[PDB]
């Protein structure tokens, strides 16, 4: 059909006219590569569609219309505010109690579409009052009584009211959701997993107010459990959510590290995926910035040595990472940990990076030595360090950023090799 | 040294999905 045709369909009296026009505006919506939304939008076909959603009567149109509104509010910010400026999110929200289950799916859809374009719609979209009538859906005795087409809409959708910040969505909205997402997170659907895992993974990126809402529900031990599933669509966000839930308090970190999260961790530091290295390696640099009971326990679940690997063997963004993990540990470690830590070969991979051009990461490098030197004095064996630098092929690299353009750089450099250049108590 | 927040995300889920 032309757009010329679905209009004069669209604006025929004849109810039946009506629906062949929304079918054959469904099909270019939806089977087209090169959908001409803005065509349909133009036309003013919106308002129409958005009003064919309350005929009760005709739920046939009632879906087609809810296909077609679906689909123009999946485009641009411009065509989704035009389905929105058309009266649709509470026209949707009214068909969330459709007794045919397929229709209330679509608008489930159809409203997340709406939700995910930002902070503004989605806050509109509660504003509405979709959150009641959404988790009502989800509020029956077994969740296996739901299709699970239908329930991962429902889990997407969901995910796309916790979605985003500036600003956050409301914490009243977040308290109400949060109890459901708990029960969807034992769920055995994969897709849903990693729907609930995003969700999560969102409501964990803020404050630390916003963290132990998350943590208080009792998601954390199953979170790290859904850590080492096969599934790389769950790891990612469920990495994502734990990683965020350790930028927290010290009290929350331990949540993560008492639910047995470091035990998963050597498989994500060493992942098939480079993404997945970075986020793990990340994660452990802010664990590493924790008391020194958490670097403990850090060295106790042997990943160390990983961390070691990570310094010499990943790629580079991954590497940045591991420099801060390592430095997070030499700041707040005991001289023992330290120790341990030369022990594990430390000195020439953390190193080699000041070959690196990156001024950040070179200065918290030099720190890091800083750091074991430190740790050095107090046992009185700074020589020996120094001539374990020196073999690790460090001093070379230490006097070469004595010609550096920065001047942090060029005065860190020139007091390492001014001071240090002119059991587990001994780095033995 | 203290705790740092994330970069941003890589492999994002999606925002909006049409119906095909």
């Amino acid at each position: 059909w032309s757009v010329d045709d679905i209009v004069k369909g669209i604006n025929s009296s004849n109810v039946e006219n009506q629906l062949q026009a929304t079918q054959a505006a469904r099909k270019l919506l939806s089977r087209e590569k090169q959908p001409p939304i803005d065509n349909i939008i133009r036309a003013g076909l919106i308002p129409k569609f958005v009003s064919f959603l309350g005929r009760t009567d005709c739920s046939p149109i009632q879906f087609e219309s809810a296909w077609a509104l679906t689909n123009i509010a999946s485009g641009t910010s411009e065509q989704t505010k035009a389905v929105v400026d058309g009266g649709a999110i509470p026209a949707f929200i009214s068909l969330l109690a459709s007794p045919h289950a397929h229709i209330s799916e679509q608008a489930v859809w159809a409203l997340g579409n709406i939700a995910g374009d930002g902070s503004v719609f989605r806050d509109l979209v509660i504003k509405y009052g979709a959150v009641d009538p959404l988790l009502a859906l989800l509020a029956v005795p077994d969740m296996s009584s739901l299709a699970c087409g239908y329930l991962r809409n429902l889990t997407w959708t969901l995910s796309n009211l916790c979605r985003n910040k500036n600003p956050a969505p409301p914490i009243d909205a977040v308290e109400q959701i949060l109890p459901t997402l708990v029960r969807l997170l034992h769920h055995d659907d994969p897709e849903v997993l990693a729907d609930t895992c995003w969700a999560i993974s969102y409501l964990t990126d803020g404050p630390n107010e916003r963290i132990g809402m998350v943590v208080k529900t009792g998601v954390v031990p199953q979170l790290v459990k859904l850590l080492g599933a096969s599934e790389l669509p769950i790891v990612t966000p469920a990495l994502r959510a734990i990683g965020n839930i350790v930028t927290g308090t010290d009290e929350q970190t331990q949540v993560v590290i008492d639910a047995g999260a470091l035990a998963v961790f050597p498989s994500l530091l060493t992942n098939p995926k480079t993404n997945i290295q970075k986020e793990a390696t990340w994660t452990m640099s802010n664990i590493t910035a924790g008391r020194q009971d958490q670097i403990q326990q850090v060295v106790n679940h042997g990943l160390v040595p990983f961390l070691v690997s990570v310094l010499s063997k990943a790629d580079f963004k991954t590497q940045k990472e591991a420099v801060w993990a390592v430095t997070n540990y030499t700041s707040g470690g005991t001289v023992e940990q330290i120790v341990y830590l030369v022990h594990c070969g430390i000195i020439e991979p953390l190193m080699n990076l000041l070959t690196a051009k990156d001024t950040k990461i070179i200065l918290v490098i030099l720190d890091a030595i800083s750091n074991i030197f430190q740790a050095a004095e107090k046992l009185g064996e700074t020589e020996k360090l120094s001539i374990m630098i020196e073999e690790c092929g460090g001093l070379d690299k230490i006097e070469a950023l004595q010609n550096h353009e920065n001047e942090s750089v060029y005065k860190a450099s020139l007091s390492l090799i001014e001071k240090y250049f002119s059991e587990g108590y001994t780095f033995q | 040294f203290g705790k740092r927040p994330a970069e941003d995300m890589e492999e994002e889920q999606a925002f909006k999905r049409s119906r095909n």
